[PDB]
């Protein structure tokens, strides 16, 4: 499980800003802020992990003093950089620890300025990764000053991070583990070529994310289907469709089968 | 700027009569200001729910809106989005198939 | 890390053009510009992160500020106004939190320059009764008639300039109190042992520097221009 | 407005500790600066607190920090004549160059001198050049006696100022005066101030 805080800043010119952030564990979501919220809204009733009433207010006042701090930090940085670097610019920040087994973990911060990853936080400090333009060395060297920053995300990523999401992990073990039952369906599209045709196996409401969806002749699987990106349902479920370019006459005798974890042992098979 | 692609599905499988719900799923754009739209047969639909934007590790953007619906033969379905990569707003209809 | 401020004193006219500068040889490419005033704390008007740069502070309006190179800052005040009376600070920093600040500027600005004088200093000897009845010696200098109360006092014993023993009033008293913006009187004491001042090689001399008219100013009165200059008395000591 | 000091203003006597506050409502609070501002002078730096919990020292001067509390204290032991200066205190919102520094309006201290040995004397002081012109000057009083202002306009005195001849240890309070008018004489210039009745008066 992969945990993340996603921060997208956008600053339009000298007076207009706006920041929203996105919190995931894996593949659904935990918190949201956005620049409207004065305070981090829960999605799921589990969101809070193992926290404390005490204990999550004063982490989310840490947040809210960030929130007005960096705001300020890229207006001034900008300044500071002028007429190098102009608005619109675009920052975003992907804040998070990986967990594995047995109490490991490998937490990472890294920012992005106009869509291009640039800065991380490594060890005890702010770093430019390799492709990074060099004018930023100066606003690194300024971030790098501020010690009292440096401490409190030194603190964040290796050890309030991983302690958080091990009680979010506990908590919310229930909804991560839960099975939806896909309902598959099937569907002719012809081709832009004259002959063959585009045969599409539409598979949606599953859950984890893992499946197992080919076209196979009766027994034997069919080398050229082609499985789409797994593209998200309203109601935190997973939709996947897989073609197969067959010619005009092959279509009958020919079936669809998925195989996924809330199925159990019995596959969906749909015959053309 | 990243041209945004935009995929338009049901939530259940299409039955005409039966009400349904139609997903619009934009993807790979950059900046993240864009403005969505899910039309029926031209006009734009009122409640049209929208998720919270977020980005994948590529740092491109993404955001899905979705609306309910009541497929029929004659009626049409669609997802207008406007975005400054492109001069004229991407509308792409909904295909059954 | 030191900060110079140029002028330390200025006496400026409504609507003409003041230049306040500071130079830093710290290479420090951030520079602010403060202006101190009784009741409020030291108030940010402009500062630069750089040559080239300028940017508004929280008090900016009726100040351009100018970066020409990373040594000099400069502050101005193209149509100077009488609220503009302050004691202006200068600061300069690096990628650090901490400040360095100059020695301050006083910048007053008067509605009119027709009024501004010299001061006319004396220095009074030591009694012989002090001496006696005390075993010390207390020389007295005392600047008088001049406008504005922007002078510097100093007490200087053979070239070199002395502070042990030295005690100036801390504001200048008005010659005409009845009269409206009257010129000023200032004195101070310079108290040395007995046998110093016997000495008849010792050489008292009480210096006061004037702030006023530069060249740059116009002077259409038929008196001698009361430019910044230095009115100094001086005294032999004697047994 | 953000950053407040009190008391405003106060006098002491030397050899007595003085304790200055001050009261900050800024965020957020990286370091705290104590500033020393002589009359006319510039800012001279004191001491700098930086912890949640901070107690600096230098010398004389001792200061507290309590950033829950957003207050900080500054005690100076033992005060001397010189300590007679304007106290700033100063808030940085960040630990780096971005940062803003929000100033307090400042603390005015007066310290009283300490006269050992007093010997009041009004002494005439003649001029280098031409000595027609003199000049009263009234020395070596106590620092209960006050110089009032003369009710004459044609004549002026000057408040009383104490001098420090360090190399021998020796402080004294002074104040001069004088009048172009004949009839001004140094045994009737100082009439209008309460006078020690043991003040020396020299023919
Ligand atoms: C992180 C995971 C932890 C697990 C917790 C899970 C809870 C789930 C809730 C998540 C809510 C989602 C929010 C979005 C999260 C995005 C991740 C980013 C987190 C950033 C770490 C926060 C830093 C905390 C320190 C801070 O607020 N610094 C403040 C204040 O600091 C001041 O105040 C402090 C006390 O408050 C100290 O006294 C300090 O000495 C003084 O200077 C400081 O201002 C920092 O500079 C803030 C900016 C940091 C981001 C820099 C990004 C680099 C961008 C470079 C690009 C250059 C562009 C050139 C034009
Ligand atoms: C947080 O973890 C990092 C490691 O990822 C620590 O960084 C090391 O710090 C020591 C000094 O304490 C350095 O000698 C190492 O070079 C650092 N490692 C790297 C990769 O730079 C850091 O000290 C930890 N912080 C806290 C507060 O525990
Ligand atoms: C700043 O950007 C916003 C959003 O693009 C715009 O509405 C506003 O007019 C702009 N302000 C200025 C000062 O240009
Ligand atoms: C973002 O939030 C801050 C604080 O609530 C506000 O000052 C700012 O104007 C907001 N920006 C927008 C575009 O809503």
């Amino acid at each position: 499980y992969t945990f993340r805080c996603l921060q997208m800043s956008s600053f339009a010119n000298r007076s207009w800003s706006r920041t929203d952030s996105v919190v995931w564990l894996g593949d659904l979501q935990t918190h949201r802020w956005s620049n409207d919220s004065a305070t981090i809204s829960f999605t799921k009733p589990w969101s809070q992990g193992k926290l404390s009433n005490q204990q999550w207010e004063k982490l989310q006042h840490m947040f809210q003093v960030y929130r007005v701090s960096f705001t300020r930090d890229i207006q001034e940085l900008v300044k500071m950089m002028s007429p190098k670097e102009d608005y619109p610019i675009e920052i975003q920040l992907s804040a998070g620890c990986e967990m594995y087994p047995g109490n490991a973990s490998e937490s990472f911060l890294h920012v992005a300025f106009q869509g291009k990853y640039v800065v991380r936080f490594w060890g005890t400090s702010w770093q430019t990764v390799p492709g990074a333009p060099s004018w930023l060395d100066l606003p690194i060297k300024v971030l790098n000053a501020d010690q009292g920053t440096s401490a409190t995300v030194q603190m964040l990523l290796n050890d309030t991070c991983p302690l958080f999401v091990r009680g979010l992990l506990e908590a919310g073990k229930s909804d991560l583990e839960k099975q939806e039952k896909p309902v598959a369906w099937l569907s002719s599209v012809p081709s832009s070529a004259h002959g063959h045709r585009q045969l599409v196996c539409h598979v949606s409401g599953f859950y984890p994310k893992p499946v197992w969806v080919m076209w196979m002749r009766g027994d034997q699987e069919q080398q050229g289907t082609h499985r789409g990106d797994f593209l998200p349902n309203a109601d935190e479920t997973w939709y996947l469709q897989a073609t197969l370019d067959v010619e005009a006459g092959e279509e009958a005798g020919l079936a669809c089968r998925v195989k996924h974890s809330s199925l159990g042992g019995q596959d969906i098979i749909l015959y053309w | 700027q990243k041209t945004p692609q935009i995929q338009v599905y049901s939530r259940h499988p299409p039955e005409n009569g039966k009400p349904n719900i139609l997903n619009c799923y934009v993807t790979q754009f950059h900046p993240p200001h864009i403005e969505i739209q899910m039309l029926k047969n031209g006009k734009k639909i009122p409640k049209v729910e929208m998720s919270d934007m977020s980005f994948s590790k590529d740092w491109s953007f993404y955001i899905l809106a979705h609306t309910e619906f009541t497929p029929t033969e004659t009626d049409t379905y669609a997802c207008r989005v406007k975005h400054a990569s492109m001069a004229e707003p991407k509308t792409v209809y909904w295909d059954r198939d | 890390a030191a900060v110079t401020q140029s002028p330390r004193n200025k006496v400026a006219v409504t609507g003409g053009k003041v230049t306040l500068s500071c130079n830093q040889t710290n290479n420090h490419n951030n520079m602010y510009w403060y202006r101190q005033d009784t009741g409020h704390g030291l108030r940010l008007i402009h500062y630069s992160y750089g040559a080239g740069s300028t940017e508004k502070g929280d008090i900016p309006d009726g100040y351009k500020a100018s970066r020409p190179s990373q040594e000099n800052f400069s502050l101005i005040l193209e149509l100077a106004t009488p609220s503009q009376t302050s004691v202006y600070f200068c600061a300069s920093g690096d990628e650090g939190y901490t400040q360095y600040f100059g020695p301050g500027t006083r910048l007053l600005v008067l509605e009119d320059l027709k009024n501004v004088f010299p001061p006319e200093v004396a220095v009074f000897e030591p009694s012989e009764a002090e001496i006696s009845h005390t075993q010390k010696a207390t020389l007295v200098c005392l600047a008088t008639g001049f406008y504005p109360d922007h002078v510097e006092l100093s007490w200087w014993v053979n070239g070199k300039e002395v502070h042990s023993g030295v005690c100036t009033d801390p504001q200048p008293l008005k010659e005409q109190p009845a009269l409206n913006d009257s010129r000023y009187a200032l004195s101070s004491r310079l108290r040395v042992s007995a046998t110093f001042w016997q000495n008849p090689r010792n050489h008292f001399r009480c210096q006061v520097q004037f702030y006023g008219l530069s060249e740059n100013d116009e002077w259409t009165q038929d008196r001698a221009k009361p430019v910044t200059q230095i009115v100094s008395a001086e005294a032999w000591g004697r047994a | 407005t953000q950053v407040e000091q009190s008391p405003q203003s106060l006098v002491v006597r030397q050899g007595e500790n003085s304790v200055l506050q001050c009261n900050y409502s800024v965020t957020p609070d990286n370091h705290l600066r104590w500033f020393k501002q002589d009359t006319g002078k510039g800012l001279v730096s004191l001491t700098v607190l930086v912890d949640q919990k901070d107690k600096t020292s230098n010398g004389r001067y001792s200061a507290t920090l309590d950033k829950d509390a957003k207050h900080s204290t500054l005690h100076i032991t033992a005060t001397l004549l010189d300590d007679t200066a304007t106290y700033i205190c100063v808030v940085g919102d960040r630990g780096s160059a971005l940062g803003r520094l929000h100033f307090g309006a400042g603390t005015q201290l007066i310290v009283i001198p300490d006269i050992q040995n007093p010997d009041p004397a009004v002494y005439q002081l003649r001029d280098s050049k031409s000595s027609d012109k003199s000049v009263c000057l009234f020395t070596d009083f106590d620092s209960q006696t006050n110089v009032s202002q003369s009710k004459d306009s044609d004549v002026y005195i000057t408040d009383k100022c104490v001098l420090d001849m360090r190399s021998m240890d020796f402080k004294s309070n002074s104040a001069v005066a004088w009048s172009n008018k004949s009839d001004f004489a140094c045994a009737n210039a100082f009439n209008n101030s309460i006078i020690p009745e043991d003040t020396f008066f020299p023919s």
